């Protein structure tokens, strides 16, 4: 009886995907691939047909950013969705026999419980660094991709400072071990928010990424198929153009370290709400972002 | 998204519609005019909403001039509203009259999360005036709760409210 069309407290989230696990062994792991500055875990769930063995994945990524709130919710959400649907979906069910599927819903502990309980609009980590009485590093400014280049600031006290060195965010490394480790990563989506954009690299540069052609293509049509559901519009670009220049994000980290199915999304809305997005949008949210999703994971499947 | 790094975008439409954005150049929220369509997050009804998303992590600036007064920023290094000199022009948006208005306008969107909920007076049908914090009015409004169930953002006194919210 979880509530999907609430916002829920990190507690509550970390149980739901442990249920799921619970209720789907079979299709379901719950594994921690890490912890936060705070130590606390982070949790992921795999969605897999493999019995155990490296297969071809795709990262889904949520919540870098604590006060985008949206992006966890779709994010749990879309957990329920993938189990919810296997064998019952053509779509996701042939994706599944294929590959597997990392959900990280929340990428930022330590920041979500801050934005509960002290602070809203917290974006950055918890990070306590020497140098400064500020407090965090984006952690979507911290990955090894043209790090402290132009997009990004060396202020402490900025929302989007990039940390002392790349990499230098646990919840960061965390990911960033893991998916090296492994491998054969396909596709790298991160969810945000908002402002209804789905973006390809690059951000740390203005230069045409050699696979621009098709990223633009499939973006396209995922849009599309999001817009279908309720008439929902997204604007499709690299992301230096389309919002800023942003040096060390993860989808060009993930990009350059040959994950080609790099995208990242802001979810609802425009502006209206802002992060402050009411509850009972998350469900529309989330049925929309679902089609450009497995829009995503269909043409990676296939590119395989 | 990091609505601070967005450009003015006044889009592809004909509509006048003075508006307010972080304009980066400067660190100041600045007014412009939207075309009523398109555009980006970066637009705000007005200059308060605009310091409020934009304006509170600068570090004091007192520019140029001489023509000197004391003024109060948010020190985001201290999360307290501390008083510096301004110069009198080309200040950033963490510029404040008074103590007052520096800490309630850079704590609009920065109380804890549970106080940004809808009231919720529950399924029971008892009557007890609680307070909540309503971010819409921005202010801490009577309610009347049911007893049993709701969310957290129930209060029993006003100064209760706002000393959480
Ligand atoms: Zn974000």
């Amino acid at each position: 009886n979880f509530n999907y069309g609430a916002y829920h407290s990190l507690e509550a989230i970390y149980h739901e995907m442990d249920n799921i696990a619970a209720d789907f062994p079979d299709l379901a792991r719950r594994v921690k691939i890490g912890h936060s500055f705070e130590n606390r875990p982070m949790y992921v769930l795999k969605f897999s047909t493999g019995k155990g063995v490296r297969r071809p994945a795709v990262w889904l990524n949520a919540g870098i950013h604590s006060r985008e709130w949206i992006s966890q919710a779709t994010a749990i959400w879309t957990a329920r969705k993938i189990v919810s649907d296997y064998q019952r979906d053509p779509a996701i069910t042939s994706i599944l026999e294929k590959m597997d599927i990392f959900l990280l819903p929340v990428a930022n502990p330590d920041g979500y419980v801050y934005t509960q309980t002290q602070n809203r609009l917290w974006r950055k980590t918890r990070s306590r660094n020497p140098g400064s009485s500020c407090i965090g590093a984006d952690p979507n400014r911290n990955w090894n991709a043209s790090f402290a280049g132009k997009g990004a600031s060396d202020n402490p006290c900025s929302e989007v400072y990039h940390g002392p060195h790349a990499n230098s965010e646990v919840e960061v490394k965390s990911v960033v071990d893991f998916i090296q480790k492994h491998g054969n990563f396909k596709g790298f989506i991160d969810l945000h928010s908002y402002s209804q954009l789905l973006m390809y690299p690059y951000g740390y540069s203005v230069k045409k990424a050699p696979d621009a052609e098709e990223l633009d293509k499939v973006a396209r049509l995922a849009a599309k198929a999001l817009a279908s559901v309720s008439g929902t519009e997204y604007q499709v670009g690299p992301t230096c153009t389309t919002v800023y220049p942003a040096s060390g994000s993860s989808i060009d980290w993930a990009y350059d370290n040959g994950i080609k199915f790099a995208f990242t999304f802001e979810l609802r809305d425009t502006g209206t709400y802002g992060f402050l997005l009411p509850a009972n949008q998350i469900i529309p949210t989330a049925e929309e972002t679902w089609l450009g999703l497995k829009t995503i994971m269909e043409h990676v499947r296939d590119n395989l | 998204i990091s609505v601070c790094d967005l450009p003015a975008d006044r889009g592809q439409c004909t509509a006048y519609i003075p508006q307010w954005f972080f304009a980066k150049t400067t660190e100041d929220c600045e007014k412009f005019v939207y075309g009523g369509c398109q555009g980006n997050a970066n637009r705000f009804e007005t200059k308060d909403d605009c310091i409020a998303n934009c304006g509170c992590n600068l570090p004091s600036k007192v520019g140029p001039c001489r023509v000197s007064a004391r003024m109060w920023f948010h020190n985001p290094e201290t999360e307290k509203c501390e008083v510096f000199i301004y110069g009198g022009c080309h200040g950033n948006a963490n510029r404040f009259a008074t103590e007052t208005e520096c800490q309630e306008v850079c704590d609009r969107y920065q109380k804890p999360g549970f106080c940004y909920q809808p009231s919720e007076t529950g399924p029971c049908k008892g009557s007890f005036p609680r307070y909540y914090y309503d971010y819409e009015d921005g202010e801490c409004k009577e309610f009347i709760y049911g007893g049993c169930e709701g969310n957290a953002n129930n209060f029993e006194t006003k100064e209760s409210c706002e000393n959480a919210c």
